[PDB]
């Protein structure tokens, strides 16, 4: 239908971006060499949303893969769904970007920029009705942050009237030890309130202690994290890709979700959160869906939803189930709750079902939720930014690429901003 | 923006070729200089010995001018 183009970049989105092939590939009943086998016609209706059709009766994944190394795309490549991807389609270079978001954004990045360029031209054109983009990348970065974000600024710039959405990977000290992410996320988020229309903020602090505390991951990977981030992924996705009402394509889902232009940046959730592999017996209820998805246990970016309000949420439920038990539950939890979410928008969760459950489990459900408590992730990279940054420390790393220092205190000052932002609406009554 | 990311990449290519231009120079005059030093201290001690032989043979003149 309404096309949607997508863009991994780095080692990160990469990763992340293969894995949601994977997962909703599956999801469709689309196999590695392309050809369709499954069971259900609900897995066609919308499938050109995501894939184009070629000759053979074959789908190839709208999909962008960007790096400025050889590494994880040989690595993709070699996937199980690496055949997948259309070839001309992957995009890299040679050198790498050290974790050096000045790299990414204004040196190195910018001399692969234009043929990733014209890839996504090419794309585009070869759409009936373009809804847009979306990344895949981390923050903390060189690759996905500094370059993810100029690609944004150039796609914006020659499509200024199409939704760009992203799946942005926030950086935490529990996973990386590089201490220069702080500079990159803040940089990077910068961008991000200016030029995207959605972002999920996927927080790797959240990923961490879900498989640590509640997965009993003692030590968890990579592959460990990257597995909660695309059933999370699958999740938010369910409504552009099958057929149904609420949220159905990006602009919809953006009118229903951003009250204010700035605060576009979302907490997901999801339950039942399961590890790789380990069995799923017991399928939930929906009463215990639903306590699942709003536990502050299940939510894929590290804040605390009690210490501040929701603007709006978008609930999808998964599988066959009760839709008027869904309709109980779900008012069951606003109206026992209902101080936490804002007076002053009436009616601001929305919920949907689709019948069709992720693999593996009988059932599940997703929240995506807007709320004031945000706040507390950009709360957290600011203090570190700051920590550094009023010493000045680390910096040659980016001056030595031609930044000044006025483009980093401009970046916290936006972003100082967007939370005090946040903090007016917790505290704004009717 | 795009204006400003010129300006940037523009920034770190001419620091870099001022950062060689300068090194260029300072090395140059230090060899210049060392160069200079060098000979100066080399004349004045071969000028010294120099000296010895006007006093030497003035000394030897004196000698025979001695009947
Ligand atoms: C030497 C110590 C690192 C291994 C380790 N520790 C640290 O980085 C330090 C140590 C001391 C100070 C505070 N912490 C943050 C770590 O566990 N890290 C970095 C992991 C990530 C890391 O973990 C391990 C045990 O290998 C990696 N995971 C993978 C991984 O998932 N690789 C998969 C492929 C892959 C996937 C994504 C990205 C790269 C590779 C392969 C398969 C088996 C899988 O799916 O699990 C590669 S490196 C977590 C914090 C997320
Ligand atoms: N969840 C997750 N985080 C990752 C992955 N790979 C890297 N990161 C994190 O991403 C940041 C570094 O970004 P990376 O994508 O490797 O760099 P790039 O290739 O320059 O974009 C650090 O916070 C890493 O911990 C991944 O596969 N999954
Ligand atoms: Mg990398």
């Amino acid at each position: 239908m309404r096309e949607i183009v997508h863009i991994q970049a780095g080692q990160c989105g990469n990763q992340i971006g293969a894995k949601f092939w994977e997962v909703i590939s599956d999801e469709h009943g689309i196999d590695p060499t392309g050809s369709y086998h499954g069971d259900s016609d609900l897995q066609l209706e919308r499938i050109n949303v995501y894939y184009n059709e070629a000759a053979g009766n074959k789908y190839v994944p709208r999909a962008i893969l960007v790096d400025l190394e050889p590494g994880t795309m040989d690595s993709v490549r070699s996937g199980p769904f690496g055949q997948i991807f259309r070839p001309d389609n992957f995009v890299f270079g040679q050198s790498g970007a050290g974790n050096n978001w000045a790299k990414g954004h204004y040196t190195e990045g910018a001399e692969l920029v234009d043929s990733v360029l014209d890839v996504v031209r090419k794309e585009s054109e070869s759409c009936d009705c373009l809804q847009g983009f979306q990344l895949t990348h981390s923050l903390g970065g060189g690759t996905g942050s500094g370059m993810g974000t100029l690609l944004i600024s150039k796609i914006r710039e020659e499509y200024p009237d199409r939704i760009m959405n992203t799946f942005s990977v926030v950086p935490s000290p529990k996973v990386s030890d590089t201490v220069v992410e702080p500079y990159n996320a803040t940089l990077s988020v910068h961008q991000l309130v200016e030029n995207t229309d959605e972002t999920y903020c996927i927080d790797n602090e959240a990923l961490y202690d879900i498989c640590f505390r509640t997965l009993k991951l003692t030590t968890p990977t990579y592959g460990d994290l990257n597995h909660l981030v695309s059933a999370t992924m699958s999740g938010v996705t369910t409504c552009l890709r099958f057929p149904g009402q609420l949220n159905a394509d990006l602009r919809k889902l953006a009118v229903n979700m951003v009250p204010f232009p700035r605060l576009h940046f979302f907490m997901p959730g999801f339950a039942p959160l399961t590890s790789r592999g380990s069995q799923q017996y017991r399928a939930l209820t929906v009463p215990e869906l639903t306590q699942q998805m709003f536990d502050a246990k299940n939510m894929m970016a590290a804040c605390d939803p009690r210490h501040g309000r929701y603007l709006t949420v978008a609930a999808v439920f998964r599988g066959r189930m009760s839709m008027k038990e869904v309709d109980e539950q779900m008012l069951n939890v606003q109206n026992k709750n209902s101080s936490y979410f804002v007076e002053w928008i009436p009616n601001n969760v929305k919920t949907a079902v689709c019948d069709i459950p992720p693999r593996g489990l009988k059932m599940s459900a997703t929240f995506i939720g807007n709320s004031t408590a945000i706040q507390e992730l950009f709360k957290r990279i600011s203090e570190q930014f700051t920590a550094m940054f009023r010493r000045k420390a680390f910096l040659h790393w980016y001056t030595g690429e031609g930044m000044d220092e006025m483009e980093f205190t401009e970046a916290e000052s936006n972003m100082n901003d967007l939370v005090s932002e946040y903090q007016q609406y917790q505290d704004a009554t009717a | 923006k795009r204006e400003h990311e010129r300006e940037v990449i523009q920034k770190a290519i001419e620091e870099n070729n001022n950062f060689i231009k300068m090194a260029k120079e300072k090395l140059a005059q230090k060899m210049e200089s060392n160069k200079e030093n060098r000979e100066a201290h080399l004349a004045a001690m071969l000028e010294r010995l120099q000296e010895k032989d006007k006093h030497a043979e003035e000394v030897r003149k004196n000698k025979e001018l001695k009947e």
